[PDB]
RNA sequence: GCCAGCGAAGUGAGUUCAAUGGCUGAGGUGAGGUACCCCGCAGGGGACCUCAUAACCCAAUUCAGACUACUCUCCUCCGCCCAUU
RNA sequence: AUAGGGCGGAGGGAAGCUCAUCAGUGGGGCCACGAGCUGAGUGCGUCCUGUCACUCCACUCCCAUGUCCCUUGGGAAGGUCUGAGA
């Protein structure tokens, strides 16, 4: 019975070794204070015991036997004085308490969390839920006649190049649009700025005779640029109160801002609303469930029967109309149908669905991070397919927060957020949500989702982000019910991984334009030059020996002038964001294979052909251009920011064909004749006591852009990081057209996007796969 | 990443042979080959059907690591003392084309020179037991590393004798000064049913021989992979 | 103010299972500390004796866990192949076999023992083919799901 | 305008909201395409052998996949039987996955024609049967 | 390109052999056979036969026999299908001389039935739409 | 003066009987040398060779700030004494 | 005057080498879709008949169970206080 007796020993070997590791995780050196989860650890557990839970406090009372001045000032008037400098949003007391606050081009906003959550933000974005605070995006309301709000803007969006908004007739009632503005119709290809655009007209008039509104959602670096362009294009004309608006805006309220003037001839009313209402970007698959379960629609049947004692009479006149009563039931029925919808990835293109919401702090669950899955009922199959295919909620889309006098009355009541918190201590409800409702906060909001990676065919729905638009008075009061459901909130760095893993460039300054990108790249050059002079030598690698001007991303004032001097010798800062020509450029770099006739498939359903004369006609049509490229490393690579893309040679393709997993060649070092002027400078500085060009700065950038390195450099990388989506290094940067079509003409054969890259801190060429996914 | 490919010198009976296979399958071994002792005393040529492992073993080699079947090979170990016996290896290379990897045991430095240059073998048996005078010369080593020829070091010091422990560690270090570790394997003979060591146990036993700090792990994995890779083109 | 340890696993793989019944912490500490003095000299016999101690040993299973330092793990882990002739009242010939050298970290050293134990009982199913032993495997799977 | 020049993005195919709940007590694996084959079977092996380490306990796994994915989602399941070597019962369940395609060119006079399409899926369910 | 395929529905087709079902086969790749097999699958609802339809498929046909049985579920609405997953050995010989190689492709077979699975399903689990 | 918490998977290191600053080779910077090459202003640059790269010290939930222990190093401010003109 | 040699003090929101191969180790990441669900074409059957055959036409080859990717002890991690993550 040795084979039987050996089974009892090997079974207990799996039992004891499993119990030695399971109890010890719950023991933690037999300590109660270290048994808590690592997200729920506070170091003030010894001074005051009240920072602990109730059931864990009873053991700590038994452990207590074994183990600066006051402040009496009006803090509201203190923060009112501090708001004169910055903008100071309503949710600043939430963010500054637990985030690293860094002042920027606008105001100070949250960038990085104090707790380490870099892997946690991506994990709460593809599986769990997440939401942000993006309130710096301004809006420009333009009131005017329909014939005048399009003729002054038709020479600004460039109809035949990108997405249109003028007469597309589908982005009008149903959904929103996204496009890039320009200058006046003289066609300069100089000034450009991305704007997510929204149309809405009233359905029951159905004619261009009523009031038509439209908003310009923009970035605060473009706020000096867009507002001065629309002004130039259309017409050359007690108690303690909370300062919900700005102090910069209210201090300029009499002379200049908000810019609300009228036009005599065109009737265009420019309504500058920089901080008039707040915006929250809610991103995630489970973000579609906490938007449905926590937010409840306002009961229009309960209030409008007999209760009439108090204003909010603007909703009473709405409840008096019988058409709006049946319409609010249709707005709630699709909103309750959103619980049947499992994810916001399948909803066609930026839909808009506004409804009236009774405020979600009525529920306010006692537990923290109370995450719930879906119910097991999955009925109503025909109702889901009605919204997936058509997706036309024009009757249900009723943006009621676009009225001027009604939105003032939302903020006019000045409700207290702490006095309602006492109501749960006065009523003493143990486990019920009982709030008396003769008059409640029956104010509407707006729901707009955003798709991610539409042009790229890799994921098709990575960034699925809702936007909850709401007035200015309802700030942190609407923030706090989402926190107790299981949301981990990122900042600006989490707003930076939102675009670099979605293969779109960042909106503040990473794309090079004339008014905006030159100011942020200089601001980017002031941060790392301070960090470069901060570190003493023999600790940092030198940059004259290894590469070129780096990590300072401004040689493209002369780099794009150099690549046209190479071709044409044998209008500036142009970006080819024209998706009709990007379909052709995707065919050259994307498919790199050959089986019978075409790349990766023999039918293709397209046009395959080699014509080098038509490629030269594109270069003469668009001179001095610059196109972004998404690129994918194969193996053994890690992209940094500001890394250089280098053209491979003929010997690089022969070695990779001979051996797989072959690391690229190294770089021969370059001579540094600027060292002799350093001891000339140091000995002259000490002579005059008894132009700062030390270790990589010089104003001589002309001959290096021609031919300096061994491999010819052609492109840069702005967003350089390793991806958690693909599983390897995924860089993102900008190249030129003449750099591509010189490489593409050399290889009509097998793989073409195999182009080496070289980081400036290293000397090792590493190859990636260029593929333009538009 | 094909790991733990060593060779055994084992034939007495089917009970002692299968016990070494099941023990090597237990530890880490995915390639186990059986060597045959051929010398100048009896002068026997049993090439066609020496063991027929695939016709005797019960068709299931199972390891507890990667959980893959074991590629069992057949290798030959020729003990050569006189140069007249070395001409037998050049005559049987075209008559019977079996024994995929061929290992030869030289004894004379004049015969060691033609073994590294002229004689077509795959591995070189280097065992020094009980005062065997054989010194190493640097030009016959420098040709064999460029050719791809490997060198064996068969050890069994822990059970039989304590005097044999010193000759295996001293004759090894005479080779480590010259060969530098380009292609060196360390296999072990096993006559008793327990004369084998573990898969990661060889990695410190190569460091016990010196020779490296990291490449001693590659002496059981990488240099043992080059024996079948170079010997396959010799057969075809 | 703390020392970095190394924890190496061993396994006795041999026939005649009366040798597996004759295992003790007093015998194992007198075996390993003696065979280092037989292979190495008095240097490694005491440089691998100031941190060397036994922590985990099952005579019915055959898993040996030993202690050693960061500076002296290469002397114990090289003395493991030269351990023969466990002298006792009978005739015994065991020989240790390493599995994975764990750098400290007892928790994942016990995790590798679980995955080694699970792979041993799955191969044992078809090779043994016993009705009374297969019911004992079902007692091992069911009690492991209750953990 | 579906012949000359038109953008054609594919939006998404609904799986369920279940993969917020399914990685707690069971384990679910969505087999993709053009990533790797050797990596995907290794992810099936580690997640099946994770006891009190993976999520809570190793009990059972099952594998999803769409019409291209089920050519290789069946490949990782049958190789697990010879790999894990134990009694693992395989049960499969087929269903219909709806697929809404949107195509819309950059033209004022055009409107996005939303096509209807369906695709086949499988639910290969691997038990842990006591031998 | 000469294949040699063995058959490894082995024990389960015992009670199916007494009913004489209509077997439906999809070898590797054939597009117009989808219009041909569904012509008889629709006819098998009208022709007098028992509720037993036998599908098969391997290689690349394992993703086409699922779509073939799915369209018949939109017409016949069967309530029980047994999908079995078994090794299928394919030994093809292609010319480079003649080279032989053994391939172990996955297989799939769908057994649409309605009446015969009433004492069945201890652990078989057919889906019931 | 006094009053407010959540047992629930997974920290760009995340261990908890307490993992991780590794080796070799090639560089950077800081000294020293040239029978070597190029540019021709006695000069300079490149190539090659030798050597230094540390001390203080260790993550146990994390972050900001103060304080303290520091030198392979760089920047600013100076003192003392020697020698020279 | 020559900060020429030697030494010492005070101060900074000073900083405390990098890169390539290989190895060890704790982890993390590693995307449900081929416009193939009445798909297309070829030769016969046939113009209504296909237990029709062929094309990895969309290469995904391979005894297929990671030779995949990234990171892994600091400026003060050390004490030891104040403050935040309600």
């Amino acid at each position: 019975k040795y084979i039987t007796a050996s089974t009892f020993a090997q079974a207990r070997a799996a039992e004891i070794s499993a119990m030695l590791k399971a109890v010890t995780q719950k023991s933690s050196n037999s300590l109660v204070f270290q048994t808590l989860p690592r997200h729920m650890r506070r170091r003030a557990m010894s001074h005051n015991v009240k920072r602990l839970p109730r059931r864990l406090q009873e053991i700590a009372q038994k452990e207590a036997e074994k183990a600066a001045r006051r402040c009496h000032m009006n803090r509201t008037l203190e923060f009112n004085r501090r708001q004169k400098k910055n903008i100071w949003l309503e949710t600043h007391i939430w963010h500054a308490k637990r985030f690293h606050m860094v002042k920027k081009w606008g105001y100070c906003l949250g960038e990085r969390p104090t707790v380490k959550s870099h892997r946690a933000c991506y994990r709460a974005m593809t599986n769990r839920c997440l939401l942000q605070d993006l309130s710096y995006y301004c809006c420009l309301e333009l009131k005017g006649k329909e014939e005048e709000i399009l003729k002054a803007l038709s020479g600004m969006c460039n109809i035949d190049t990108g997405l249109t908004f003028a007469a597309v007739h589908c982005l009008s009632g149903k959904r929103q649009g996204s496009l890039v503005l320009y200058r006046v119709n003289k066609y300069p290809r100089e000034m450009l700025g991305p704007v997510t655009f929204i149309w809405k007209s009233q359905r029951t008039p159905g004619d261009p005779s009523e009031s038509r509104q439209l908003w310009i959602w923009l970035h605060p670096t473009l706020k000096q640029d867009i507002l001065e362009e629309i002004k130039a294009a259309c017409q050359c004309v007690g108690e303690n109160a909370k300062p919900i608006k700005k102090i910069i805006g209210d201090g300029t309220r009499d002379p200049c801002l908000p810019y609300s003037w009228i036009s005599p001839t065109t009737g265009i009313i420019i309504s500058d609303l920089t901080m008039e209402m707040n915006r929250f970007r809610l991103i995630g698959p489970l973000s579609h469930s906490i938007l449905t379960e926590a937010i409840k629609a306002a009961s229009v049947h309960t209030v409008g029967e007999d209760t009439e004692e108090t204003p909010h009479r603007w909703w009473i006149e709405t409840c008096k109309k019988p058409d709006s009563v049946s319409l609010h039931c249709r707005q709630e029925a699709i909103f309750e149908l959103l619980g049947g919808i499992t994810s916001p990835a399948e909803i066609p293109a930026g839909t808009i669905l506004g409804l009236t919401v009774g405020d979600p702090r009525i529920n306010l669950p006692q537990k923290k991070s109370k995450a719930l899955p879906n119910p097991e009922k999955c009925q109503d199959n025909e109702k889901v397919r009605q919204l997936l295919l058509e997706g036309v909620p024009v009757e249900c889309t009723h943006s009621f927060i676009w009225n001027q006098d009604i939105c003032k009355s939302v903020t006019e009541n000045k409700i207290s957020d702490q006095d309602l918190n006492r109501m749960r201590s006065e009523l003493l409800v143990p486990g019920s949500q009982l709030i008396l409702g003769p008059h409640e906060s029956k104010i509407p909001i707006l729901l707009i989702q955003q798709p991610g990676k539409v042009t790229g065919e890799d994921r098709l729905g990575w960034g699925s982000g809702w936007d909850v638009l709401l007035p200015k008075g309802w700030g942190m009061a609407f923030w706090i019910p989402f926190i107790y459901r299981g949301v981990r909130v990122g900042g600006l760095k989490e707003s930076a991984v939102h675009s670099q893993y979605k293969r779109s460039p960042n909106v503040p300054g990473d794309f090079p334009d004339c008014p905006a990108g030159m100011l942020f790249a200089e601001e980017q050059a002031k941060n790392l030059l301070e960090k470069y002079k901060r570190r003493p030598p023999a600790k940092r690698p030198n940059y004259v020996k290894l590469g070129t001007l780096a990590p300072f991303c401004c040689p493209w004032e002369q780099l794009t002038q150099d690549w046209e001097s190479r071709v044409q010798a044998y209008s500036h800062l142009c970006v080819l964001r024209s998706r009709k020509l990007l379909k052709q450029l995707s065919a050259w770099c994307g498919p790199s294979s050959e089986d019978s006739r075409g790349g990766r498939r023999a039918p293709g359903r397209g046009q395959q052909g080699l014509t080098r004369e038509a490629c030269l006609s594109i270069l003469g049509h668009f001179p001095r251009a610059l196109v972004w490229v998404s690129l994918s490393l194969l193996s053994k690579g890690s992209p940094e920011p500001h890394t250089m893309i280098c053209v491979p040679a003929k010997e690089d393709f022969l070695q990779l064909h001979e051996d797989w997993h072959y690391c690229g060649p190294q770089e021969s070092k370059h001579s540094d004749p600027f060292r002799s002027k350093i001891l000339k400078q140091k000995e002259k500085k000490k002579r005059e006591k008894r132009e700062a060009l030390t270790l990589g700065l010089w104003s001589g950038p002309l001959p290096r852009v021609t031919l300096h390195c061994s491999r010819t450099l052609l492109g840069f990388v702005t967003q350089g990081d390793f991806s958690m989506a693909v599983g390897c290094g995924e860089a993102l940067g900008f190249v030129s057209l003449t750099g591509l079509l010189d490489m593409l003409s050399s290889q009509p054969a097998a793989q073409r996007g195999l182009v080496l890259l070289r980081p400036p801190a290293s000397l090792q060429y590493r190859f990636a796969r260029i593929a333009i996914e538009v | 990443a094909v790991f733990a490919d060593l060779d055994l010198r084992a034939g007495s009976d089917l009970k002692a042979l299968r016990g070494l296979v099941e023990t090597a399958a237990h530890l880490g071994y995915s390639v186990v080959a059986i060597n045959h002792i051929v010398d100048f005393k009896e002068k026997k040529q049993e090439i066609e059907k020496p063991v027929a492992v695939s016709e005797l073993f019960t068709t299931l080699p199972i390891v507890q690591g990667k959980s893959r079947p074991i590629k069992i090979l057949t290798r030959l170990t020729i003990i050569v003392s006189d140069p007249s016996h070395c001409n037998v290896l050049r005559a049987t290379s075209s008559r019977a084309r079996l024994y995929d990897v061929v290992a030869v045991f030289p004894k004379t430095e004049k015969l060691f020179h033609i073994a590294c240059t002229h004689l077509d073998v795959d591995l070189v048996c280097i065992t020094v037991t009980e005062k065997l005078p054989f010194y190493f010369k640097r030009p016959p080593i420098n040709v064999a590393i460029d050719r791809g020829l490997a060198f064996e070091l068969v050890y069994s010091p822990a059970i039989k004798d304590s005097t044999m422990r010193r000759y295996t560690i001293s004759s090894a270090l005479n080779l480590m000064q010259i060969c530098k570790g380009k292609n060196v394997i360390i296999s072990s003979a096993a006559e008793r049913p327990l004369e084998i060591r573990g898969p990661y146990d060889v990695a410190n036993l190569g460091l016990l021989f010196g020779l490296s700090e990291s490449d001693a792990k590659a002496a059981v994995s990488t240099n043992c992979r080059a024996a079948l890779l170079h010997g396959e083109t010799r057969k075809t | 103010v703390r020392f970095k340890h190394r924890y190496l696993l061993c396994e006795l793989v041999s026939d005649d299972p009366r040798c597996r019944l004759s295992l003790d912490d007093r015998v194992l500490s007198s075996l390993v500390r003696d065979t280092i003095a037989r292979v190495h000299g008095t240097f490694g016999a005491a440089a691998c004796s100031i941190g060397f101690a036994v922590r985990y040993l099952n005579a019915y299973t055959g898993i040996v866990l030993l202690r050693c330092r960061k500076e002296f793990y290469q002397l114990v882990w090289s003395a493991l192949p030269f351990i023969t002739y466990l002298e006792n009242k009978g005739h015994r010939y065991p020989c240790f076999f390493n599995t994975l050298h764990v750098g400290g970290t007892i928790r994942t050293c016990q995790k590798f023992l679980i995955q080694y134990n699970r792979r041993q009982l799955l191969i044992l199913l078809q090779n043994c083919t016993d009705e009374g032993e297969r019911e004992a495997i079902q007692k091992s799977v069911t009690r492991s799901c209750l953990l | 305008g579906a012949v000359e020049a038109e953008l054609d993005p594919v939006e998404y195919t609904l799986r369920k909201r279940l993969p917020s709940r399914l990685p707690r007590r069971p384990n679910d694996i969505y087999v993709n395409m053009k990533t790797d084959f050797k990596a995907q079977l290794a992810r099936c092996q580690k997640l099946l052998d994770g006891g009190a380490r993976g999520q809570n306990a190793c009990s059972e796994i099952y594998i999803h996949g769409l019409g291209l994915a089920i050519n290789r989602a069946i490949n990782i399941a049958l190789q697990l039987q010879a790999g894990s070597f134990g009694s693992l019962q395989v049960a499969a369940n087929t269903s219909t996955v709806e697929l809404v395609d949107e195509l819309e060119p950059e033209t004022d006079t055009r409107e996005p024609l939303t096509r209807i399409r369906n695709n086949s899926a499988i639910h290969i369910r691997v038990f842990r049967v006591t031998p | 390109m000469e294949n040699f395929r063995k058959v490894r529905g082995g024990p389960g087709s015992g009670p199916f052999a007494d009913l004489a079902p209509g077997a439906v086969h999809m070898r590797v790749k054939e597009g117009s056979k989808i219009r041909n097999l569904m012509a008889f699958a629709t006819a098998s609802m009208a022709q007098p036969a028992t509720r037993a339809i036998v599908f098969s498929g391997c290689g690349r046909a394992t993703t086409k026999t699922v779509t073939c049985a799915e369209i018949l579920k939109r017409r016949l609405a069967g309530l029980h299908q047994v999908t079995r997953l078994r090794y299928r050995s394919v030994r093809e010989v292609w010319q480079s001389a003649s080279l032989s190689v053994l391939k172990n492709v996955p297989g799939l077979a769908i057994l649409l039935s309605k009446d015969a699975l009433d004492p069945r399903q201890p652990g078989y689990q057919p889906p019931n739409p």
